């Protein structure tokens, strides 16, 4: 048995188990992935490696995440690329930018990228997002076209509340999110 | 209060390494806006 | 608010949430610090900074730790020098070995060791130990000579659970030894 | 069953820095052990 826990209700300025990559910085109680600015990446990961699979036995590990964020854009006609919660190898650096979010760099299914990501996607890329080019929360494997998408819409300023869980018994990835209004 | 659920199976050993770290990612182009992290809370557990 | 709990009931050969020093390994589901061999040191860390006390609101965590170890030596009379749980900055890294147990340089108090160690010291050291020459468990705050040391009876070869809490609240640090018989 | 018990008041905020790092030590000299931890659970709270 390994277990692992963890839980930040508020972010120090020298927030030492955490690992910084592009813009991201803490700031006034609060993790800044990035800020309104044009054309920039941001990674924030917690910097312990966690036993996800033992090769061993063959066990995989049950986990959940819940956490808080908020999206603040100009105008509800204005807003990109998006923000994910992802899992990755311990030596993880960020990858392409812009609509490729900071975590793969193909729409084509890359065994090496070995990553999984929940996205909540504000910009439309035609190339492999959903054809109805609304707003929406995915699960990505491997790859920055989603398995599974569902529409969703931005509440701007809003904070929204995500809990994600993974049951190991059934490989079952779920994903909510709660808008208090 | 409004929510939204997705659900999708997803072979994590067969995707993942043995040893992983999570985090979060986001990033603006021509079209930008702020992200961020307000709480963060983690539970794991292996066998 | 932070909080932060992990537990591992068998170590894995590549247990890459532990920083080792010295010859400290893993290996059969145990962490092993020394094999017994002469003029040794091993250390272990987890690898994740702990947040102990806030700068800002000047508040000190609780924690509560709880481990099992045994000593293994050839006899009764043939024991050296012994084994401690410690809580040190960052960077930490050995310092003198034998009698200082990998993590003190010196009997007289050292401010900038910056070290609380809870020891299981099995050889009396002249310079320092109780004169009772009696092997014992002792609190540490930089420096090798204890604050406060209780004579314990080692059972070779037994598994001893421990339990050490600090409780914010009284400063009270308290460390409990069991055997099962 | 037999066990020890030990207590000591130590002001943790003056004597360690505010992030550390927590681990088990051991040594042997002329005279010598074999030191062996088998499991390790560890909780702590802030604010
Ligand atoms: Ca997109
Ligand atoms: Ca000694
Ligand atoms: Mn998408
Ligand atoms: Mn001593």
């Amino acid at each position: 048995t390994e277990t692992t826990s963890f839980s930040i209700t508020k972010f120090s300025p020298d927030q030492q188990n955490l690992i910084f990559q592009g813009d991201g910085y803490t700031t006034k109680g609060k993790l800044t992935l990035t800020k309104a600015v044009k054309s920039t990446v941001g990674r924030a990961l917690y910097s312990t490696p966690i036993h996800i699979w033992d090769r061993d036995t063959g066990n995989v590990a049950n986990f959940v995440t819940s956490f808080t964020f908020v999206i603040d854009a100009p105008s509800s006609y204005n807003v990109a690329d998006g923000f994910t919660f992802f899992i990755a190898p311990v030596d993880t650096k960020p990858q392409t930018g812009g609509g490729y979010l900071g975590v793969f760099n193909s729409k084509e299914y890359d065994k090496t990228s070995q990553t999984v990501a929940v996205e909540f996607d504000t910009f439309y890329n035609a190339a492999w997002d959903p054809s109805n080019k609304e707003r929406h929360i995915g699960i990505d494997v491997n790859s920055i076209k989603s398995v599974n998408t569902k529409s969703w819409n931005l509440q701007n300023g809003e904070r929204a509340n995500v809990v994600i869980a993974f049951n190991a018994a059934t490989n079952v990835l779920t994903v909510t999110l709660t808008y208090p209004n | 209060v409004t929510s939204y659920t997705l659900n999708e199976v997803v072979p994590l050993k067969d995707v993942v390494p043995e040893w992983v770290r999570i985090g979060f990612s986001a990033t603006t182009g021509a079209e930008f806006a702020a992200q961020e992290v307000h709480s963060w809370s983690f539970n794991s557990q292996l066998g």
